[PDB]
């Protein structure tokens, strides 16, 4: 993945959010 | 280990909708699932629906074709039950209940369908009637246990809406031998009950017997003296 | 979908004796079977769940057993608190469509007690309103099965009376009933005698109470 | 005068139709063998707005055992198998062969560690679509299995010298791809969904989530890891959350052979002669790749 909320969650912790399969990961 | 509390009784007009609340306290809200059970007057328990609070997903009993919706508010640990386009035969006591699911916030869920904690229940009367206080007519003795011995006297609490009503004898000083019959819903849409009691025949004459009828809904309090003559 | 039947509808056992309630599922439910006890004016209480595991705070005298489509609740020593209504609920089907049994009321068994009968002619105060309710009373009797026939001028009536029974008395385990004959002041004055013919196990012969309007 | 010659072919483990075919296959296999009790998945329209879709269905759970599968060639096509030593997985293969079906495979859905897969013949081999690009996953193929045994007791056991030696040899191959004077350091996941952040996998039909910090904290006895079985999880076949039925028995056991890993290298313009690597995974397709990297289906001509 829900890329929009993924980027929002990660970004809130100073990281980038990308989809990994149907999953969400912070790089 | 929670505590469930529901909102007050409600009187509803046909075709309208009611929303009962249930405030759950005592433990992590999102770790319990909550069910709603209704019970029309004189009938058994009827399963209506259950909501998996952590997933905010509710399931309902088939024959409730979209007239019912169960919701939850994590912000207040409060479950709700809305019912729409009410019918006179929707009149019943609606119960709220829940059970522990486990560490939901950690991914575990037993998905238990039984009910451990319950609310006090909420009475929801659906009728076109308007709140009405009861008329209290005396049921004076005559025959009774022939001559004297025991004499039966009482009060007829006729045409009042809605339930409930409280009947006492001599402000409650008299309880032994009293029998207050369950109310019966009349054709008119109003209720009628009867409270009777047996007192010594010799008692009459010197002692006064008063039935105290209190109908909280219409804020009416009426005392009626039941005299032999 | 899954229909749960309980039997018997009513069960009479003596205090201190053993009671056993039956519950049947229209199909298999495994062990997702729970038992509830409900006293009047109160909310239900969960006793058993898992078909055989007893909730916390529930006396050891209460115990469940069963599986498949046949279960049973057992009380080994009925106490006064133990005389109430019990429901069984299944919850093994999914998508969820849980269902309760229609119930089994547990009543105290005592000796037969013929009832006392009284008839009450409408008060003039109620007549000044337009209706007339003749009331008939059956005081402290057991068992609960009784018959009330209304006669107006030796004319058997039917369809114009409503009955009401009390809960089993907590002191003498009896019942009291009231039959009410409702008519318009217009009909009550067109008749002369109103009789209340009562039939009961404790009465060797039918008791009748009546009066003449005025 | 005509001369004999071996038919060479060009493989690209990163662009293989067999991988995509298997992905849809494993998915079909699952939806007809382990459905969720409640599935919540996104439902959007062109505009861009979305509403949640909830699906409730029977979720009968049965004890599941590993059913070995392989892929065979339909009439008209053939399956080429690269047999070159330490095959890169991309480029032209020399010693190529042909088979009717792929080797036997025991599919396993997982992240960070690859389970019960095929080992490397020679020594450890690491493969990536592009090592210069840090946004591409590195698939590590071990040449020696490391047993990890779990228990519903909430922890999986793993040898410490076995796994310490494993990181020691993997690090060596990474230097052979990024530089010998470079320093290799393994760090835990930088974050994301729990499945991503932990070593999660499905065993017997249950979803295990184990802490892998002790496995990815290294500078160039038994190692017990805290594992937890969840009933509510994020789905791998598609974006959404689902709730599966509760464990049948109790104390759910699991024995698996770690045969590979999914790693990512921290991107850094930072000239420090050191490269950091964290546990990756997420797209079960890379999982299917580590097994089908030496296969290529071609038309019979
Ligand atoms: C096929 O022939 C090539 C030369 O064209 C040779 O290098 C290669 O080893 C041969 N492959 C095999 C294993 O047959
Ligand atoms: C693979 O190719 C190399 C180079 O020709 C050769 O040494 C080796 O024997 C080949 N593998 C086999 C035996 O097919
Ligand atoms: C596995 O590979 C490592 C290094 O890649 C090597 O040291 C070891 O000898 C190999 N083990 C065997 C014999 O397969
Ligand atoms: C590999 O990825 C890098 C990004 O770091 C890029 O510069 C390079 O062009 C890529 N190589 C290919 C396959 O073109
Ligand atoms: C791992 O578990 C299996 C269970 O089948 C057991 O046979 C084996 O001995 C265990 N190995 C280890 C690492 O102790
Ligand atoms: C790995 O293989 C073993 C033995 O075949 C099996 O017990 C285990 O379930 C597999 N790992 C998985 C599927 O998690
Ligand atoms: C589990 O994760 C926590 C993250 O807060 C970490 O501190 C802990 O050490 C991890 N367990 C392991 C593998 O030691
Ligand atoms: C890996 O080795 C192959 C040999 O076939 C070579 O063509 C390729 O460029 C190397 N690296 C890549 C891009 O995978």
């Amino acid at each position: 993945x829900n890329l929009h909320f993924c980027q929002l969650r990660c970004k809130s912790l100073g990281l980038l959010g990308k989809c990994a399969g149907s999953f969400c990961a912070c790089x | 280990e929670v505590q469930l509390v529901e909102s007050g009784a409600e009187v509803k007009k046909p075709g309208s909708s009611v929303k009962v609340s249930c405030k759950a306290s005592g433990d992590t809200f999102i770790r319990y699932s909550f069910t709603w059970v209704r019970q029309a007057p004189g009938q058994g328990l009827e399963w209506m629906g259950r909501i998996i609070t952590i997933l905010d997903v509710a399931h309902y009993a088939p024959h409730l074709q979209g007239r019912v919706t169960i919701t939850a508010d994590k912000s207040t640990s409060t479950v709700y039950l809305e019912l729409r386009n009410l019918r006179s035969d929707d009149t019943a006591v609606y119960f709220c209940a829940g059970v522990y699911e486990g560490e939901a916030d950690e991914g575990e869920y037993d998905n238990n369908g039984f009910l451990k904690h319950w609310g006090q229940g909420t009475l929801v009367t659906v009728s076109s009637a308007s709140t009405k206080g009861p008329s209290v007519f005396p049921l004076a003795p005559s025959s009774k246990s022939t001559s004297g011995g025991t004499a039966a006297l009482g009060c007829l609490v006729k045409d009042y809406f809605p339930e409930p009503v409280t009947v006492s004898w001599n402000s409650g000083a008299l309880t032994s031998g009293v029998h207050t019959f369950p109310a019966v819903l009349q054709s008119s849409g109003l209720y009628s009950l009867s409270s009777v009691v047996t007192v010594p025949s010799s008692s009459l004459g010197t002692q006064t017997y008063i039935c105290n009828v209190n109908h909280k809904p219409s804020n009416t309090k009426v005392d009626k003296k039941v005299e032999p003559k | 979908d899954i229909v749960m039947t309980q039997s018997p509808a009513t069960l009479s056992v003596s205090p201190g004796e053993r009671a056993t309630l039956s519950c049947r599922a229209s199909e298999s439910v495994s062990s997702d079977l729970a038992w509830y006890q409900q006293k009047p004016g109160q909310a239900p209480r969960l006793l058993i769940y898992g078909a055989s595991t007893r909730a916390t705070g529930v006396p050891a005298r209460f115990s469940g057993s069963g599986s498949g489509a046949e279960f049973t609740l057992t009380i080994s020593s009925l106490q006064s608190e133990d005389f109430a209504v019990y429901y069984c609920q299944q919850y093994n089907n999914w998508p969820p469509r849980y269902t309760f049994g229609q119930g089994t009321r547990l009543e105290i068994k005592r000796t037969v007690a013929a009832p006392s009968v009284f008839i009450f002619p409408p008060s003039d105060e109620q007549l000044k309103s337009g209706t007339a309710s003749v009331v008939c009373l059956l005081n402290n009797f057991y068992p609960r099965e009784a018959k009330v026939q209304w006669k107006v001028d030796n004319a058997l009536q039917s369809g114009n009376s409503q009955e009401s029974v009390t809960e089993q008395d907590s002191k003498d385990s009896t019942y009291s009933l009231s039959s009410t004959l409702t008519l318009s002041k217009a009909d009550y004055e067109k008749h002369k005698v109103y009789a209340c013919e009562v039939t009961h196990q404790g009465l060797s012969s039918p008791v009748t109470k009546s009066f003449n309007r005025g | 005068e005509v001369k004999l010659e071996n038919v060479t072919e060009n493989f690209n483990m990163w662009k293989n139709n067999m991988v995509e075919q298997m992905h849809e296959d494993i998915i079909s296999l699952w939806d007809q063998s382990l459905k969720p009790c409640v599935k919540l998945t996104p439902l959007c329209v062109g505009a861009g707005s979305c509403n949640t879709s909830v699906i409730t269905q029977a979720c009968p759970k049965v004890s599941f055992e590993p059913i070995p599968i392989h892929y065979c060639a339909p009439a008209g096509f053939a399956i080429l198998k690269c047999n070159d030593k330490k095959f890169n997985g991309t480029g032209p293969c020399t010693n190529v062969s042909t088979v009717q079906c792929t080797h036997g495979i025991r599919p396993v859905v997982s992240t960070q560690l690859l389970l019960n897969g095929s080992l490397a013949e020679e020594e450890i081999v690491i493969r990536s679509e592009n090592f210069t690009n840090n946004a591409k996953t590195i698939i590590v193929q071990l040449n020696e299995s490391v047993v990890i045994n779990c228990t519903g007791a909430g922890h999986c056991n793993l040898s410490k010298t076995q796994w310490e030696n494993t990181l020691e040899q993997i690090a060596i191959k990474l230097k052979e791809q990024f530089g010998n004077n470079k320093t290799i350091i393994f760090n835990p996941s930088s974050g994301g969904d729990p499945e991503i952040v932990t070593h999660s996998f499905n065993c017997g039909g249950e979803f295990f989530y184990c802490n892998s910090t002790q496995l990815f904290t290294w500078n160039d006895r038994n190692i017990t890891l805290p594992c937890r079985i969840k009933q509510i999880i994020n789905m791998w076949q598609e974006v959404g959350k689902a709730m599966y039925a509760p464990p049948i028995r109790g104390q759910i056991r699991c024995s698996s052979n770690i045969t590979g890993l999914l790693l990512t290298r921290d991107g850094g313009k930072d000239t420090n002669g050191t490269e950091i690597f964290r546990p990756g995974g997420g797209d079960m397709r890379d999982n299917w790749r580590s097994e089908l990297y030496k296969y290529k289906v071609v038309k019979i001509e």
